[PDB]
């Protein structure tokens, strides 16, 4: 799991894809690939029910809150 | 191909911006897009499906989606794919949506009897009728296992 402190709100998943990430009360789409804007984080994967990190040259676990 | 989703306590706005990302369409937002939406397929949808489904989730908060034809290279053709979108203010409790196959019945023939069931059950709970003979239906947990058990059993009856 990751340890960012940031809240999966929503996953729509499908051949295009997308995950709405919350920071700092803050909400904000996402598509694979991007960055994080609050850390250095890229969104590696978006799957049906969690997204995928690379954060720090790590893969971690974001699921929904 | 198919859409699953799952939001929870999602902003309008965020939730809009990604059903446009998924469907590859540029959707454009009238002033004050505000509110919150929730929602999980516990089926996959086909592109129509799902933006019936937007169209919906939308609906219950008060606001349309009015598609518009932009002819953005003057050619004299605009293409399905490139249609606009603009959005404007016109447990049993979860919002999910589900689609119902009906195998032996045309689905139109159990409108009457839904039409019924929708009414007393009140706002945020809707069906819509596929041409491919399928109910797709979008309200409270406990409604649309109430609404698909009254389609299966009217279909095997
Ligand atoms: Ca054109
Ligand atoms: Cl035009």
């Amino acid at each position: 799991e990751t340890r960012l402190n940031v809240v999966l709100r929503g996953i729509a998943f499908g051949a295009r894809p997308g995950a709405v990430i919350e920071e700092g009360g803050k909400q904000q789409v996402y598509l694979q690939g991007e960055r994080l804007d609050s850390h250095n984080a890229v969104i590696e994967e978006i799957n049906r029910d969690h997204v995928m990190l690379r954060y720090q040259g790590k893969i971690e676990r974001l699921s929904l809150a | 191909a198919t859409f699953t989703a799952n939001f929870k306590d999602t902003d309008l706005k965020s939730f809009i911006e990604t059903v446009g990302a998924n469907l590859n369409k540029t959707i454009i937002m009238g002033p004050g897009v505000q509110g919150k939406v929730s929602i999980r397929t516990m089926t996959p949808l086909n592109e129509r499906q799902y933006y019936q489904l937007f169209l919906n989730l939308l609906e219950a908060q008060g606001y349309a989606v009015v598609p518009m034809y932009i002819d953005t290279n003057n050619d004299g053709y605009i293409e399905g794919d490139e249609l606009v979108l603009k959005v404007v203010k016109s447990a049993g409790d979860e919002m999910v949506t589900k689609v119902v196959p009906v195998r032996n019945v045309s689905v139109r023939e159990l409108a009457p009897i839904l039409r019924q069931m929708i009414d007393s059950a009140g706002s945020g709970n809707v069906v819509n009728y596929d041409p491919s003979n399928v109910i797709m239906l979008t309200g409270r947990a406990s409604v649309v296992e109430r609404l698909t058990e009254v389609i299966q059993r009217v279909d095997h009856a």
